């Protein structure tokens, strides 16, 4: 068991950035990936980033890609996603996820697929209006 | 007369389980059972059948008798009945609505997790279609599930098919291992598995 707490959000007029932090704690696993999903009014559930418990493999949809940017603090086990160029379609509410990392034939994947998360935050508001 | 005992403690007292991706099946054959030594044991948390009794079992032949063994989470064990979905029942191991068998469930915690997490039971997360009837998938190719297509490389709507569970001691009983057993009993051949009942 893990939990996921997030935090940061708000309101933002167009143009805006924001930081949303999610901060992770309980019997981590060895290796881990967290993933940043959003949910819009009227539409489902998307994923927006996903990031290994190491920093890397970083991947983004291709709709926040250039603008958004996941990290991971190296001294504690607390994840960031920074949102830059903020529109009115990134207004949602943004979950983080917890999931194993999957291993075969000796190697590692870093996924954060929707259906298999493990674990997940109870996520915050963002708003990006004029 | 003379006859081996069928190795159902191959089955169930194996150390090492097989994913259920890629579930393992023991075909058994010429040899004697008594299928209540396995019902009349302390050993399992589920043991649920859809054809006859288990004291029904130790009057029938049938000329072969498959051992399916894996590893699931324990709020999935549900899924190993027919009529179920979900990703176990869609995606690794189907069973027919016209199952004759018994599907047998332990928890294994104790030996199938370890701190830090077990990497090592995967399950199938992606497939375009359900699986059929005891039909097996042990592929690994990219499932696209975006627009973009993926030329055999992992990305953000692409994803490895293969999702391991990261068995911890500490999960919550739900998502904790449990080893199943799946035993069909079929009826081709010469019947040389049987019961001690006659
Ligand atoms: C798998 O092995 C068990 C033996 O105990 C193991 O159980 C596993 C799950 C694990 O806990 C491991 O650490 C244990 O070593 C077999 O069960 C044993 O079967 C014998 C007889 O075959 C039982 O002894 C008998 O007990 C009865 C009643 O007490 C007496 O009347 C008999 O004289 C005899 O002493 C023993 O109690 C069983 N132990 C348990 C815990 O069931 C089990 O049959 C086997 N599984 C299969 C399918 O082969």
């Amino acid at each position: 068991q893990v939990q996921l707490q997030e935090s940061g959000g708000g309101l933002v007029q167009p143009g805006g950035s924001l930081r949303l932090s999610c901060a992770v704690s309980g019997f981590t696993l060895d290796y881990y990936a967290i993933g940043w999903f959003r949910q819009a009014p009227g539409k489902e559930r998307e994923g927006v980033s996903c990031i290994s418990s190491s920093g890397g493999n970083t991947k983004y949809a291709d709709s926040v890609k250039g603008r958004f940017t996941a990290s991971r603090d190296n001294a504690k086990n607390t994840f960031y996603l920074q949102m830059n160029s903020l529109k009115p379609e990134d207004t949602a509410v943004y979950y983080c996820a917890a999931i194993a990392a999957t291993y075969y034939s000796g190697s590692y994947y870093f996924q954060c697929p929707h259906d298999g998360m493990d674990y997940w935050g109870k996520g915050t508001q963002v708003t990006v209006s004029s | 007369n003379i006859t081996n005992l069928c190795p159902f403690g191959e089955v169930f007292n194996a150390t090492r389980f097989a994913s259920v991706y890629a579930w393992n099946r023991k075909r058994i054959s010429n040899c004697v059972a008594d299928y209540s030594v396995l019902y009349n044991s302390a050993s399992f948390s589920t043991f649920k059948c859809y054809g006859v009794s288990p004291t029904k079992l130790n009057d029938l032949c049938f000329t072969n008798v498959y051992a399916d063994s894996f590893v699931i989470r324990g709020d999935e064990v549900r899924q190993i009945a027919p009529g179920q979905t979900g990703k176990i029942a869609d995606y690794n191991y189907k069973l027919p609505d016209d199952f004759t068998g018994c599907v047998i469930a332990w928890n294994s915690n104790n030996l199938d997790s370890k701190v830090g997490g077990n990497y090592n039971y995967l399950y199938r997360l992606f497939r375009k279609s359900n699986l059929k009837p005891f039909e097996r998938d042990i592929s690994t190719e990219i499932y696209q599930a975006g627009s973009t297509p993926c030329n055999g490389v992992e990305g953000f709507n692409c994803y490895f098919p293969l999702q391991s569970y990261g068995f911890q001691p500490t999960n919550g009983v739900g998502y904790q291992p449990y080893r199943v057993v799946v035993l069909s009993f079929e009826l081709l051949a010469p019947a040389t598995v049987c019961g001690p009942g006659s």
